[PDB]
């Protein structure tokens, strides 16, 4: 994959990896992921339920104060309009209630959801290609507390004090 | 410490955390009158000579303090306003100062001292030893007519590095016996001088 | 026929989009560059700062071939193009039942 | 349909389902909905008037509040002019009076409506394909309270604290 | 090249090229640069990490107070998400926490970072042409102090005091 | 021709042929104008440098203020990524600096620019047709002082008094 | 053949995005102003301060010739093109093997 400098440790989480995470704990059998998966295309007349987790441009990270905000877009797909408002009703009751509260992801580290507010609300979106497929979005801004707001300055001048200087 | 001891105006020094490290930090019933020694130092660099601006406030103390709103979005601040008195040992309460090798690019432009008009070398005909004696090396201090020690900033340059050799730092180690001209290499001005060699 | 030896490179892409593609095998198709006497004409998306092009042709293949959708192909010109879609005319003849023995799939160039 | 866990019971109510229901004990033979039905696109020179009701992103949640404010868009397909505006008069004289009333859905849950204000006016769209349908569409910003507050955080800490935990 | 007046010394620092000496010297197996290479192009199954920095139109710049700012959009391309998050974590460490940090570029002069605030956070772009490349997008807002801010307007008066007056 | 009447004079200066004017002085090699000639859309491959100024729309005029405000594009199109960094970087030390500076065109006229700050920072646009030309454009905020406010209302009079009145 | 010779320019764009082209030989090539009895049409980008066109065609040229993809070519009349893509028909007879000996490039003018 990708060779990290040894010194460097992870600082900000995976917003989305522990929304998975945490609604596959809580629906085990259907799949929830960031992407959709080859194999979840392949049946479409009787479509298995699914919900997609897209971190997307919002909110102001702040360093100083250890939080990473950013808007989160659930997107709920089911064979069924009920289904898919009884699932966004569930999405909606588990995120926003959320204060402070912690839960350990799959990776073993316990996070923080400092605050989960809604952005826009739910819409049923007209279908595309995928024609027995309704989907239900809607977007969060989460606020999630850093792993560590440590700083690396001193790696930094290290290196272009021994290369260059 | 020194953030909460100033905030609560108390000594915290003695507090002892408990054996699970948990302190708990009262505060005074009469609010103490503690003096502190402040510095407000900040550097601005120009290529990679900083320049080094701060205050000097020597008998500050707090006066104010403002509310604190305790969010989920943001952590705990402190803003306390500190109101600098005038010690009457220094006889100042504050004192503006600059310092770097940027303030010595910077300073003649200024207007602090007389402008930078000539340069010298305060080693007239300096003599080193070929043998590893005591006089085997020597120092070379340009300083100009402002009376700052150009010495880091002028490098120099030899005419002969096989009589005396004279780096960036002047150092006059010197190679073989014999007699060297050195030539300070500054910009605008520039400054000359005559090195020799002896064992 | 002449064909031309592919590298094909299957995978799955898991619910969190990490494409976990490896060297399936081989396989031996010929290259259309147009459905007739023409080309296909290369394409650009005029907002990526670079010089790349996009092109989609047709990979004529036995029928029974090793090949399936969403699975990427690189020939021995170091060109790479990903197979979109299923194959067509992977059928017998409707009125005789008669195969033409080819089955003709649908190549983008991601090169 | 979808599997929800045995120990989380509804907490928003369907504003769409909550006006559909409504809208069918008002105006018993003209049929409400939240889609288009297959059937009801079979005639258009002759067209049944209908009502359509979408959620649409619009209104913030609060859910210590036990509000769900949302924008709802209503749209009023008949084979006239005069006729929709009527029936679209109708839908506004009966949402935009409406404050802290209380109406039993079907599912037999009485949701209570906060207040209901109209975010555009009604206005006639142009014909599409369908040229013999004469739409008028308007919005409204509905907010309803919450069927119940309550919120789950002891299961998902019982989840992570024993899976993981 | 360009064949500049003899008499001007650059004012401004080049942020894509700071960062890109930075990230260089940072990863040094991983390219990274501001254009998409013709070479890199070339292998897209088995593709390799890189990172571009483009500037944006964006920040005011301040002459009197040697200030130059503007906007900077990192593009993380790796041909994982995962590995594309990771390195995005990377970059976004490494940018945040700086105030007033120096760096030496491969220039030899010595620039000073006064702020790299963050207006879009990251997000994974839907795939295009190239199918098999995951890229994760930021914009942060870098503020750098100028090389210096010595006016040439005697060379200028000079110039129209000897052609025209 | 434009045969204006007799007794009119001009009242604005032209920024474009102004700055035209000023980078000529400044860069004689170098071709600058307000638009792209035939000549030198000839040759891609070897591309001289040039620079193009475009007024456009924006600051307002104050005519009793003696003021005329405009926005200045500055589009800089060189051979060589770094060559149009470097022009950029030379126009940009030449305009930013100005405050009240006086400037004698090639008409005899002299100028006074008195402000000139950034709206939009430069950037690099994506190549078009003209694939081996790196253009680099930044809009500035120009203002120029009128070369005299005075009215001619005495003619306007005159005119409707003499055919009409 | 009549044949036209043409000057190529080869280099590789670098990460920071400098042009570095010069002149790599020479090449022999047909030019195609159109895939049949038509033209192709020039086109403009109507928000361009000037009077550019941009015009798409084809180079017949020898297989195996020192041409290939992002090559500028030059003609004895002064006009540029840049070579998009890869060749085209590059192979023999997919029946046979009969090599028709010429692989066509498509060329956008860039003047």
């Amino acid at each position: 994959a990708v060779v990290l400098p040894d010194w460097y440790e992870e600082a900000f989480v995976n917003v989305e990896n522990l929304f998975i995470d945490m609604f596959t704990d809580l629906l085990p059998d259907y799949e929830s992921g960031c992407w959709a998966p080859d194999d979840w295309l392949a049946d479409e007349i009787e479509v298995k339920p699914t919900i997609w987790f897209f971190r997307l441009p919002g909110g102001r990270v702040d360093w100083d104060g250890r939080k990473d905000e950013c808007q989160l877009q659930v997107m709920v797909v089911t064979g069924s309009r009920d289904d898919s408002w009884r699932l966004m009703d569930f999405v909606r009751a588990m995120l926003l209630p959320m204060q402070g509260d912690k839960y350990k992801m799959a990776d073993g580290y316990t996070a923080q959801i400092r605050c989960a507010g809604e952005v826009a609300g739910p819409q049923l979106l007209t279908p595309g290609q995928r024609i027995d497929t309704r989907v239900v979005t809607a977007t969060f801004k989460v606020s999630v507390s850093m792993k560590s707001a440590k700083n690396y300055k001193q790696k930094l001048y290290e290196l272009w004090q021994a290369l260059r200087g | 410490r020194n953030v909460l001891e100033l905030i609560w105006t108390q000594d915290f020094s003695n507090i002892q955390p408990s054996e699970f490290g948990g302190i708990v930090l009262e505060a005074p019933k009469v609010p103490k009158n503690i003096y502190y020694r402040a510095i407000l130092v900040g550097m601005d660099d120009r290529n990679d000579r900083p320049i080094w601006l701060y205050w000097l406030m020597p008998k500050v103390k707090l006066d104010k303090l403002d509310n604190q709103t305790l969010n989920d979005d943001n952590v705990i601040e402190y803003k306390p306003t500190l109101k600098a008195f005038r010690d009457d040992v220094v006889g100042y309460s504050v004192a503006q100062g600059f310092a770097g090798p940027g303030w010595r690019d910077l300073v003649a432009t200024a207007g602090f001292g007389e402008a930078l008009t000539a340069l010298t070398i305060t080693p007239g005909s300096p003599t080193v030893t070929v043998a590893t004696g005591a006089s085997h090396t020597a120092q070379l201090l340009v300083e100009g007519d402002n009376g700052i020690n150009y010495t880091p900033d002028v490098v120099f340059t030899s005419s002969a590095p096989d009589k005396a050799s004279v780096s960036a730092a002047g150092l006059v180690t010197g190679v073989a016996a014999g007699s060297a001209t050195i030539t300070a290499t500054k910009g605008a001005l520039t400054a000359t001088a005559t090195v020799t060699v002896t064992a | 026929m002449n064909d031309e030896t592919l590298t094909v490179y299957r995978g799955a892409t898991d619910n969190k989009g990490n494409p976990n593609k490896q060297v399936h095998g081989t396989v031996k198709g010929v290259f259309a560059w147009g459905p007739g006497t023409s080309t296909n004409k290369f394409g650009r998306d005029r907002n990526f700062k670079g010089e790349s092009s996009s092109l989609t042709a047709e990979l004529y293949v036995k029928r029974g071939a090793d090949l399936k959708a969403r699975d990427r192909i690189r020939r021995a010109n170091g060109e790479e193009y990903s197979v979109v879609g299923h194959a067509a005319w992977d059928q017998g003849h409707p009125f005789d039942g008669f195969d033409f023995g080819y089955m003709v799939f649908q190549v983008e160039a991601v090169n």
